[PDB]
């Protein structure tokens, strides 16, 4: 069974701040790239699309496009970390990670802005 | 384009078989379609997958359709189900059906 999983499901984040969240895969030996795909979204809109080592920027939402990323060095450790910079009062609500590495499964997180 | 599972209620007694059915015809590239059950909190907790327990997912011959379903069913199965189909490419994606319910009785 491939899971994914969360450390935890709610994450308190100060306004104006920059904020990193998480959800963990297994991962054997080392990681094979080629073989994975990293998703998250928040309320429809599409922040991350990591499909084979390569951000597919056409299908991001475009406020994203510079605020959002994926830590790139924390996926061979078999964490998905999604940071965003500059966090606002509508980056709050719940969020969906969903990854693919033989095979798939996804997660909600849910992020409350404290003001 | 959502899936469907149904019956969206369904009450049986303990150590009977639970049926639903996850309906689902997409084009999609990629994918793979799970049954979730949600969590003491609403976290969807994945039970299983086609492809890839008394949580058994089978495609009926006229392909559009899976079974999901609990084997002797225990009563703290109880609880709340759906199916999410996921497509992988070339476009991530993610699906749901409403949300079904599941009462075993004694
Ligand atoms: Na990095």
């Amino acid at each position: 069974a491939f899971t994914v999983t969360v450390p935890k499901d709610l994450y308190v984040v100060e306004y104006g701040s920059n904020m990193t969240i998480e959800c963990k895969f297994p991962v054997e030996k080392q990681l094979d790239l080629a073989a994975l795909i990293v998703y998250w979204e928040m309320e429809d809109k599409n922040i991350i699309q990591f499909v084979h080592g390569e951000e597919d920027l056409k299908v991001q939402h475009s406020s994203y496009r510079q605020r959002a990323r994926l830590l790139k060095d924390q996926l061979s450790l078999g964490n998905a970390a999604l940071q965003i910079t500059d966090v606002k009062l509508q980056d709050a609500g719940v969020y969906r990670c969903m990854i693919s590495y033989g095979g798939a499964d996804y997660k909600r997180i849910t992020v409350k802005v404290n003001a | 384009n959502p899936p469907t599972f149904s019956p969206a209620l369904l009450v049986v007694t303990e150590g009977d078989n639970a049926t639903f059915t996850c309906s689902f015809s997409n084009t999609s590239e990629s994918f793979v379609l799970n049954w979730y059950r949600m969590s003491p909190s609403n976290q969807t907790d994945k039970l299983a997958a086609f492809p890839e327990s008394r949580f058994r997912v089978t495609q009926l011959p006229n392909g559009r359709d899976f079974h999901m379903s609990v084997v002797r069913a225990r009563r703290n199965d109880s609880g709340t189900y759906l199916c999410g189909a996921i497509s992988l490419a070339p476009k991530a994606q993610i699906k749901e059906s409403l949300r079904a319910e599941l009462r075993v009785t004694e």
